[PDB]
RNA sequence: CGCUGGCAGUCGGCAGAGCGAGAAAGAGAGUGGCGCGGACGCUACGCCGCGACGAGUAGGAGGGCCGCUGCGGUGAGCCUUGAAGCCUAGGGCGCGGGCCCGGGUGGAGCCGCCGCAG
RNA sequence: GGGGGGCCACGCGUCCCCCGCGAGCGCACGGGGUCGGCGGCGAUGUCGGCUACCCACCCGACCCGUCUUGAAACACGGACC
């Protein structure tokens, strides 16, 4: 279970920084980047990513499908949003609260969308 | 155009001298790192009056503001590129030091993503 | 009910 | 015109006989000798003036040698007039039988 | 529906409100009745004396229920039959204080403690001072500020001790449950004596402070309080 | 000191600050008076 | 639909009335008063009609935010405190400015403002101060006085009108209240003897001078 | 240190936002007379709230994201666009053990985290 | 019990001994501070830097380790790295 492999993960996981009085986590779903039960990014049956798009401009928002839990190569579903700056902070809070998907990441979600809206502006 | 805080509380600290040992003053064999004395005789740790003082508990510093820079942030070690995606969620109350190993062809590009992920670095004309 |  | 201030003498800090404590200094201004004529100068702002080899910006007028710790008479000390005043940075010994001014215009009448 | 249910909650939020006020109310009448009682407490002794001078006979008083023990000295080189009963009075301190009620169990113990305290019978207006300044009551072990009087009337409640009213009612009047009452008040943590003290290693009958000084203790209650 | 935390812990102080109020003043009201007819029966 | 009444019960002293609950229910007269028991628009477009929305949803967030606070209640604006002015400071007495540029000069108090500063203009054709505000508290009161119950101060004086704007020119208003303030102040203290060589002097501390054993 | 205290209730258009209050127990079920919206949190070995307390030789115990060297794992770690070491009237953090940056010197290796060993 | 001032007293309809929801509106000695208040200076001489370099003054202040009831000891060990 989540629990289960949370007990395993806590301390000695490969993602897990720990330097100058802080902890975080590198792993590629851990919105917010830190090390906590309810943000990790790979324990849970159901996890919400949001990154930058491949190219410049737009925001990719990954899912992880309930079948393949066991199967990582199509466990995990990606969109890619390439609009205006409240289309996709509606897009995204629709997409967890409307889903259902894992409610309680939703303003996590849409502060990591504005941060990389932010980062793909253009620097003063 | 400096890069603010999300607040930036008045910083209290109980003590701004260092804690040197007893008689490193004396000799160049006794550096001014802290031991504790544990004589029989000893005058400071029987803590007499106008003597060296003591590192007790009380002057810890308030946990709001404990390892805080003074320009508000608090303090992370960055080695590549990888390490600010770490830090862009905690933005607005943790900055960010290049270590000192790192080149300076490297340390231009930790600069340059940091400026459009909007994160404070403490040296960032540092060695160009 | 002695106010109403 | 004139002066504005009332003289005072830093004669020393607020101490007891082997200990002594920095952040009040006793105080004697001139002309008051007891305590039932002290109660006018409680509450005034105090100034030690004094002059230094670098110069600074000046309130109100161009820079200058003249820089000042400002303070504040909080009570009265002893009972010959002797007062208890509190500075922003504690002050220096090298003042010790020197003047300071006793501002009036934190005033009550 | 919930138009019944959100009605439900408004009538128990009434009966909450309804119940409050008719316990304020009996707050002011119960405070407006100890008013009478220490009006009646203080004319009957001046009638008595005087109704004694006019036959020409003496009156004696009561001697007082009530004291109150201040703990005048330090911790260093205390007697160890000594420092058990100034720990049953539960002064731990110096210049901490507590109401006692008098026995002869209870003089055969201050006796005892005699030159470490300065004791006496305090006054209507010293109890009211101390309980509405210092008083701290001792609720789950805890040492809780007496602020509002539903900390009174959780813990005694069951004695009908329900607000500062009762507490100093059953204080200065030593009733049935002035155990329970006095137990439950936190020792009084009082200041250093304004002024200062007189002598504090002789007694108060040798110009000090030691003993018992029978009126005078609240005359170092308002310069310690 | 504080009035209304007085009146939270305790209701009838504000009948027992009303009078002590009440009363100081018909008592000083009537030694002025006092006082006055003094200053006549001086001057009668 | 009632019309607004005061409070029925003096201030006897503050927080307290005079009259209690009953008698207050008696003056009152409830005795026969008891009693028993839009974020969206429409608009037109030339295809269809659009529920426009007022107060739409932010386009950004920042990382983290700052919590509400606790509610205090006895806090208020500068604009709505009281304001407080000693008994010695009555209109029409001499005033000591004592830490402006008119260090120690004597000059006429006229009114206290909205914001509790003093509007004093000792005459300009004595000190050279104008219409100008200055604090109470850093001023000396002298126990001189004048009658100024029949001097007309002009309306727009007020804390916006000596409010600083952002070198400073005189103004031909600020010319004109200056003479009009003036022609009524100056006969009445060309009545009283000495006292606008009182005025034109300046107030110092000399030899043997202490503050609190003289009077003033 | 104690309360062997509190928080899995973030229970949201499959919604109804609470358990501080003097008085053992249920905001219980049935049966008859427009606008698609709502901050933070929770490394539970975590976070938060109330009180009380703080001397120390010999000695005992606990915690060290104090320090040194080597090993198993791990940082798609650092490095001739400059590692270790050393120097520094430079900027700092930590109560402290100590540590991180800046400048110089130097020329080839070194470190962080999880465990192991001396 | 009979024939001027304060009252946390203001129902109607009985039996009977003593003779369970009114709405609103503001003010504040009310569960820990705010201003919906302001003024001066600032590009080659000035602003800030508590700590760190040197110096000055006041108060305090005997050299550590160890044995010892007791060490600053005219008790032992100790130039410095
Ligand atoms: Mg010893
Ligand atoms: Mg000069
Ligand atoms: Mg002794
Ligand atoms: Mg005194
Ligand atoms: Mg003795
Ligand atoms: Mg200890
Ligand atoms: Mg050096
Ligand atoms: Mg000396
Ligand atoms: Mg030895
Ligand atoms: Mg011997
Ligand atoms: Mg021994
Ligand atoms: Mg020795
Ligand atoms: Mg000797
Ligand atoms: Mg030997
Ligand atoms: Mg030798």
């Amino acid at each position: 279970s989540a629990h289960l492999q949370w007990m395993v993960v806590r301390n000695c996981s490969s993602f897990l920084i720990k330097r100058n009085k802080q902890t975080y986590s590198t792993e590629p779903n851990n919105l917010k980047a830190r090390n906590s039960f309810r943000y990790n990014g790979l324990i849970h049956r159901k996890t919400v990513g949001v990154e930058p798009a491949a190219d410049g401009k737009g925001v990719v928002v990954v899912m992880k499908r309930r079948s393949g839990q066991r199967k990582p190569a199509t466990s995990y579903v990606r969109t890619t949003i390439n609009k205006n700056a409240r289309a996709t902070l509606s897009s995204i809070r629709h997409m967890i609260r409307k889903n259902k998907y894992h409610p309680d990441l939703r303003m996590a979600a849409i502060r990591r969308a504005s941060a990389i809206l932010r980062s793909q502006k253009p620097v003063m | 155009a400096a890069l603010r805080p999300l607040v930036k509380p008045k910083i209290v600290k109980k003590r701004t001298k260092k804690f040197i040992r007893h008689q490193s003053d004396r000799y160049v064999k006794i550096k001014r790192n802290w031991r504790k004395p544990r004589g029989i005789d000893n005058r400071v740790r029987r803590r007499f009056k106008g003597q060296i003082l003591m590192p007790n508990i009380g002057y810890g510093s308030n946990k709001k503001t404990k390892h805080m820079l003074p320009s508000g942030f608090r303090k992370f070690l960055v080695h590549n590129v990888k390490e600010l995606e770490v830090l862009l969620m905690c933005n607005k109350s943790y900055c960010a030091e290049i270590a000192h190993n790192v080149s300076s062809k490297n340390r231009k590009a930790i600069v340059e993503r940091a400026a459009q992920l909007a994160i404070r670095v403490t040296n960032p004309n540092a060695r160009l | 009910r002695g106010l109403r | 015109s004139g002066r504005l201030w009332c003289k005072a003498i830093f004669a020393g800090y607020k101490r007891g006989l082997r200990n002594q404590r920095e952040h009040t200094a006793l105080l004697k201004i001139e002309g008051v000798y007891a305590r039932d004529e002290t109660e006018f100068y409680l509450g005034k702002r105090c100034a030690y003036v004094y002059k230094a080899k670098n110069n600074t910006v000046t309130p109100g007028g161009k820079p200058n040698k003249t820089r000042v710790i400002w303070g504040k008479v909080t009570r009265a000390h002893g009972n010959s007039g002797m007062v208890r005043a509190k500075f922003r940075s504690n002050l220096p010994a090298k003042a010790i039988g020197h003047r300071i001014r006793v501002m009036l215009y934190p005033s009550r009448i | 529906n919930f138009a019944e249910l959100k009605i439900k909650r408004l009538r128990k939020k009434f009966a909450q409100k309804m119940l409050r006020k008719a316990r304020r109310k009996l707050i002011y009448e119960k405070a407006k009745h100890y008013h009478k009682e220490y009006r009646q407490m203080y004319r009957t002794e001046i009638r008595m004396a005087r109704m004694a001078r006019k036959a020409g006979n003496f009156y004696v008083p009561a001697e007082p229920k009530l004291a109150f023990v201040i703990r005048i000295r330090g911790i260093n080189g205390v007697s160890p039959k000594v420092r058990k009963v100034l720990q049953l009075l539960r002064l731990r301190q110096i210049f901490n204080g507590t109401f006692v009620k008098l026995n002869k169990a209870s003089i055969n113990m201050l006796r005892i403690v005699e030159p470490y305290i300065a004791w006496g019978y305090p006054n209507l207006k010293s109890v009211n001072e101390l309980i509405y300044k210092r008083g701290y009551g001792k609720i789950n072990k805890k040492r809780i500020a007496l602020t509002d009087n539903t900390l009174i009337a959780r813990s005694l409640g069951k004695y009908n001790i329900i607000c500062m009213e009762d507490l100093i009612h059953e204080i200065y009047t030593v009733g049935k449950h002035f155990k329970e009452a006095n137990n439950f008040l936190w020792p009084f943590k009082l200041s250093s004596p304004r002024g200062g003290m007189k002598k504090k290693t002789t007694h108060f009958v040798e110009g000090g402070d030691a003993g018992n000084r029978e009126d005078q203790i609240n005359r170092l209650i308002r310069r310690m309080n | 000191k504080n009035l209304r935390i007085m009146l939270k812990l305790n209701p009838y102080a504000k009948t027992m600050r009303r009078n002590t109020i009440l009363r100081q003043a018909r008592n000083h009201k009537l030694r002025v008076e006092r006082a006055a007819a003094a200053l006549a029966a001086k001057s009668d | 639909k009632g019309k607004p009444h005061c409070s029925r019960n003096p201030v006897l002293v503050r927080g307290i009335g005079r009259y209690s609950r009953s008698a207050m229910y008696s003056r009152k007269a409830l005795y026969k008063r008891k009693y028993a028991a839009l974020a969206t628009v429409t608009k037109p477009v030339g295809g269809g009609t659009r529920v426009v929305k007022l107060r739409k949803m932010p386009r950004y967030y920042p990382t983290e935010d700052v919590p509400r606070k606790l509610l205090s209640h006895g806090k208020k604006p500068f604009s709505q405190h009281v304001r407080k002015l000693r008994a010695s400071i009555t209109p029409g007495t001499i005033l000591i400015i004592l830490t402006g540029r008119h260090r120690g000069k004597r000059v006429v108090f006229l009114k206290q403002l909205s914001s509790g500063l003093l509007l004093v203009t000792g005459p300009l054709s004595l000190n050279r101060v104008p219409l100008r505000r200055t604090h109470q508290k850093f001023v000396i009161a002298t126990s001189t006085k004048i009658d100024i119950s029949g001097v007309k101060i002009p309306k727009h004086l007020t804390d916006a009108y000596f409010k600083k704007k952002k070198k400073y020119e005189i103004t031909e208003q600020r010319k004109v209240d200056q003479k009009a303030v003036d022609s009524q102040i100056l006969p009445k203290i060309k009545a009283v003897p000495q006292l606008q060589g009182y005025l034109r002097s300046v107030f110092a501390l000399t030899n043997g001078v202490y503050p609190h054993k003289l009077v003033f």
